């Protein structure tokens, strides 16, 4: 919307580039705003449809997340890189409202700058923002719901529902959601002295391209992406009782440390300083064998030397791996991790408190790639996904699709208050802030009363990528929310309405309980915090200087 | 300017039909390799070499294509080859049927993707059930069953005049491969080719073939029981991980060193000759000193092997992989080797290592192949391959499935019935799930040169009352039964061909933007 | 001696002053050393 770019003053130099001010830096940054923003809205909701993005190698990335889509768009506006490292923010701590909170920052801008222009000053504008929120928040809490005579996990398997939506697994949704609500129950830990948490990314994702999705098996327990050392080794383990070991000495030809320089003056101790040398790495797996380890786990590599006696003894090699990997192995089957080989005396010893426990170990061989199964742990249990698909550029998709909804049951669990999804919110905030700022009034009003209305870029965005009327429902959202806020909590009826509608699939306002679409009460906190922050830094910015790299 | 971005953007309606004509040329290139009259496609390579084939795998993998949804149609060729390795070509013409016939609305009806796509997964559920419904187990163990299944493959092929033959080396190497459930891997399957030669004179041969020549004259080339030891050490004089730096002192020392380097490699070889093999096998190249102490004892001295050698020859003779010497045993040793013999042609030295065939862990074994020239041969082992893979499907899988365009067809059939039985907003997507199967046996219509108006319509009429094993003849393009057809195809062959097609269009569909050239 | 430590992420509100020394510095973890030690002596090592 700039034309004419701007004329040169000789009296104003500076070095680098030049020096623009006045309404054409917030004219930009709302340009650069609607750039990546119109990218996010056809994304949302699950009418809504991804885009596709090339590395100039000749590989894409197709994914519903805007917070990859923002990753791989290097803003060279300097107040672009706010939203791009707002996205990036979203889905590090919540997980969840990646593409809302980018929407949501945007229309703050749109509005505001259209404000500005009104001559009422930015500061008072912000204040009609942190003032609308800090009551937004109380009405966020007086809508909670805790989960109360449901049955069984229903309440995790509909919030994790709404998470699957938008994304290429939505329509697998049903299979895929016991097998969410069953990942993260298994690796369930205490910390913090009774405190429940959740590790992040302790599910494994494994890529196998083969069969349907709606086939992916869960197995009971952790699985590693490796390959066997040696093909001679058994890959299936029977009995129970399994005993892993799980360690950081690699079994090589190792080098002598460099400040050492050997000097012999015999040829006759050429024979024993090098038979020595493999002779030292013989004492440390000589123990481990006589004490029954069926596998061996190894964070570096194994040279064929030490691979001869797992052979005859009929135990199962194990090469690099990742060590984050290695760590919740042991955990779950109650080995200890062991950086360095030591004990507390001076001499090298081995005890069977190292070696884990399970039910098996066996690799299974997914088309042509083989990992490791491990099922039935001891100490602690744990689990793993096998995503499969039709190709491996739907897996990548697959992988962030699940890698979400593990970010909005952890949050679930953490706090039982949830909220009604599917706009439900935004248009609840709408209703609640339009009676507000009616008493204050003054010059605050129009700037709570923009602030209302900015939120509605949500539901009517949604409603966009439908195809249907977007109109004939938001005329709905507003009649049920307005009339059930002055409802006073008794003879009933009331408020029973206005906690449901805009139903995308069938077009119709239907109650969002027996829908099954839910949101975490941490999804809808922090988001409009962050939000604001990004709107807050780029109105306060009148002027943009550029200096010319060296 | 703003960031990478902008350029043209395809944006609407035109951005979805651009990914559906894109994809839809992906199978019009292939669309004459179905079939048992299917052409041929020659390849040109960078690297100046030739690929010649009808597998629309092979084709599809060389073949450089520049679009962002025409390279998801590149990723199913490996979908389905190394899952199964048989119906690549099938998968191609399918998915790229079913995106133009499935989901030519939204140019038209304007109907939203995930409605179709939603319409897409309860087709699916019921096309793997009318699959299930024609499919007749069939017996594992009976060795006649199983040559007209491997000609299934092999129809389509150049090998079907030496079909006769080419059962026989695809039945024997798969049963032998095979460890008792019943899981094989063609990694321990040897790709190995013989230049020039006779078909029929080619022959599936225990053991492994080796390429090198002996390396003294004095050793056996013909040995009634071979014992084959495995050594991944070099015999040569090893340095060390860390320098020796001797200092000498006096005159005498020097000429020790170089004394106890020729007694150093002779230890190691009086601990070889315990065992008294007749055959080692050493992984890394071996020193001329230590050969002389071998040949005395009988032992016999090879060229360096590679690593992927070393485990077939320990599957064929039993032994057992030794790097120490100090630590090899009896019990490591091979054993029953039926011959060693070398055989002199111009090329290259050749190897034989013969198994005396007479539970324990799986045989190896290599197939030898003579054809006409280099490429002829790489044809061939493709089409072993693919041969070899469908009797994979039979052990795990032992139902049967139609074939010859039959389970496409009969899909089609039983969706058509159901379309207007389900009525509501999805009929459309999913009564034109039916048209798209159809596609597949009309292309062998159009090879053969036949009219598919007719054929076709006769075809459905036939279906329902006749029976469901009614399909079209490849080679006489008429109306028969796969009773009297004779050959037969796996399910998971067609199981995979109809998951993998349409979880594939729902990844298109999905598409609503397009930017290329962002970063790398 | 006020020591303001940055932290990446979070929000403004969270800003809070802390009653101890804050170490900037994180452990190191790699052999699994314990991350919680409560009544403990906090030492410094100059030599390596």
């Amino acid at each position: 919307m700039s034309q004419l770019f701007n004329n040169s003053r000789s009296d104003t130099l500076f070095l680098g580039g030049e020096k623009i001010s006045g309404d054409d830096i917030r004219n930009q940054n709302v340009l650069a705003t609607m750039a990546v923003a119109n990218v996010v809205k056809s994304s949302l909701g699950p009418v809504g449809l991804d885009k596709m993005l090339v590395d100039d190698i000749g590989d894409f990335t197709v994914t519903n997340d805007g917070a990859t889509i923002l990753s791989l768009l290097d803003v060279q506006h300097p107040a672009g890189k706010i939203l791009v490292e707002l996205a990036q923010q979203q889905d590090r701590e919540i997980g969840d409202g990646t593409t809302s909170v980018v929407i949501i920052a945007s229309e703050l801008l749109k509005r505001a700058n259209e404000l500005v222009k009104n001559k009422i000053h930015p500061t008072t504008i912000i204040t009609g923002f942190r003032v609308a929120l800090r009551e937004a928040i109380r009405f966020i809490n007086e809508v909670l719901s805790t989960s109360v005579d449901t049955l069984g996990k229903e309440t995790l398997i509909n919030i994790a529902k709404t998470s699957m939506s938008s994304k290429i697994i939505g329509a697998d949704s049903d299979f895929f959601s016991n097998m969410v609500v069953d990942a993260l129950l298994a690796v369930k830990t205490q910390n913090s002295k009774g405190e429940i948490k959740y590790p992040v990314k302790a599910v494994n994702v494994l890529k196998a391209h083969g069969k349907s999705a709606t086939e992916s098996l869960l197995v009971p327990g952790y699985a590693l992406n490796c390959t066997v050392a040696s093909q001679a080794m058994p890959k299936r383990i029977a009995g129970g009782n399994v005993k892993i070991a799980c360690l950081d000495l690699n079994l090589q030809k190792a080098r002598m440390a460099m400040g050492v320089q050997i000097n012999i003056d015999d040829p006759e101790q050429l024979e024993q300083i090098r038979k020595r040398e493999a002779g030292i790495v013989l004492e440390r797996v000589k123990k481990i064998i006589d004490a029954g380890a069926q596998v061996v786990l190894t964070t570096k590599g194994i040279d064929d030397l030490c691979l001869k006696e797992f052979v005859e003894a009929k135990i199962m090699g194990v090469r690099r791996c990742k060590k984050e990997d290695l760590r919740r192995i042991a955990r779950a089957t109650g080995a200890t991790l062991v950086s360095s080989m030591s004990n507390l005396e001076g001499e090298e010893t081995f005890e069977s408190s190292y070696l884990g426990l399970c039910d098996e170990v066996v690799q299974a061989k997914f088309s042509d790639d083989e990992c490791i199964l491990i099922k039935g742990t001891s100490k602690h249990s744990s689990s793993s996904i096998i995503l499969r698909g039709a190709n491996d550029y739907s897996l990548d998709e697959m992988e962030r699709s699940l890698h979400d909804s593990l970010s909005v049951v952890k949050r679930t669990l953490e706090s039982g208050n949830v909220v009604p999804g599917g706009g439900c919110v935004e248009a609840a905030l709408n209703i609640y802030l339009d009676n507000f700022a009616t008493t204050v009034g003054s010059r605050e009003q129009l700037a709570i009363a923009e602030f209302a209305a900015a939120l509605l870029i949500i539901p009517k965005t949604l409603a966009v990528n439908a195809a249907k009327d977007s109109s004939e429902l938001v005329a709905k959202l507003r009649s049920y929310h307005a009339a059930s806020q002055m409802a006073k909590p008794e003879d009933v009826k009331r408020r029973s309405y206005r906690n449901y509608g805009l139903d995308l699939i069938r077009g119709k306002i239907v109650d969002e309980i027996h829908a099954g679409v839910l949101e975490p009460t941490i999804s809808k906190v922090k988001s409009l915090k962050s939000a604001l922050e990004a709107c807050v830094a780029i109105l306060r910015i009148d002027t943009m200087i550029t200096v010319d790299p060296e | 300017v703003f960031m990478n971005a902008s350029q043209e953007r395809t944006t609407g309606r035109q951005a979805q039909i651009s990914n559906i004509t894109a994809a839809k040329a992906v199978a019009d290139v292939i669309r004459t390799c179905l079939g048992p009259k299917a052409m041929l496609k020659m390849l040109l390579d960078p690297m100046g070499g030739l690929v010649l084939t009808n597998d629309g795998h092979a084709i599809l993998r060389e073949i450089d294509v520049a679009h962002p949804a025409a390279k998801s149609m590149l990723e199913l060729s490996r979908t389905q080859d190394e899952e199964v390795g048989d119906g690549t070509t099938t998968v191609i013409i399918l998915a790229g049927e079913i995106l133009a016939q499935c989901a030519p609305y939204l140019i038209e009806k304007n109907i939203h993707p995930v409605i179709i796509i939603q319409a897409l997964k309860k087709a699916l559920t019921d096309a793997l059930e009318v699959i299930k419904q024609v499919s007749k187990p069939v017996d594992v163990e009976n060795d006649a069953a199983m040559k007209k299944l491997i000609q299934a493959s092999i129809g389509t092929k150049y090998v079907i005049h030496w079909s006769e033959k080419m059962c026989e080396l695809a039945l024997d190497a798969v049963k032998t491969v095979r460890k008792d459930f019943e899981i094989d891997i063609k990694r321990y399957v040897r790709v190995e080719k013989i230049p020039g030669g006779d078909v029929l004179d080619s022959r599936v041969l225990k053991g492994v073939l080796l390429n090198k020549d002996v390396v003294h004259p004095k050793m056996s080339r013909h040995i009634e029981n071979p014992r084959v030891v495995l050594l991944d050490c070099p015999l040569e004089y090893k340095k060390g991980e860390s320098q020796t730096n001797i200092e000498i002192e006096k005159e005498e020392d020097w000429n020790r060193i170089l004394q106890i380097e020729e007694e150093q490699v002779q230890l190691m070889c009086e601990q070889i000759l315990a065992v008294r093999p007749t055959l080692v096998i050493t992984e890394k190249g071996v020193s001329d000193l230590a050969q002389h102490y071998l040949l005395k004892g009988g032992c016999s001295v090879l060229r360096r092997v590679k690593k992927s050698d070393n485990n077939r020859i320990a599957r064929v003779t039993g032994a057992t992989i030794v790097n120490r010497v100090e630590d090899l045993k009896e019990s490591d040793v091979g054993t029953n080797c039926g011959l060693f013999k070398v055989e002199m042609i111009g090329d290259e030295y050749f190897s034989f290592l013969d198994n005396c065939k007479e539970s324990g862990l799986q045989k190896a074994c290599t197939i030898m192949l003579r054809g006409g020239s280099k490429d002829i041969l790489n044809e061939i082992d493709r089409n072993l391959q693919d041969a070899m893979a469908v009797a994979r499907n039979v052990m795990l899988s032992p139902s049967l499935s139609p074939g010859g365009g039959a389970t496409e067809m009969a899909v089609s059939v039983k969706l058509a019935e159901k379309a207007k039985q389900l009525e509501g907003i999805q009929q459309w997507p999913y009564q034109a799930v039916a048209d798209a199967m159809e596609c597949i046996p009309r292309t062998l219509i159009q090879n053969a040169g036949g009219d598919p108006i007719r054929l076709l319509s006769q075809l459905r009429a036939k279906h329902a009352q006749g029976n469901f094993t009614t399909g079209i003849d490849g080679d006489k393009g008429k109306i028969v039964d796969m009773v009297s057809y004779g050959i037969w195809e796996p399910e998971v062959i067609k199981q995979q061909s109809v998951k993998t097609a349409i979880e594939s269009a729902c990844l298109l569909l999905r598409v609503d933007d397009i930017v290329s050239g962002v970063r790398k | 001696d006020i020591r303001l430590v940055k932290k990446v992420g979070g929000t403004i509100d969270d800003t809070e002053m802390i009653d101890g020394v804050v170490l900037t510095q994180t452990a190191i973890k790699s052999a699994g050393g314990p991350t919680r030690k409560e009544k403990a002596k906090i030492g410094l090592i100059q030599f390596q």
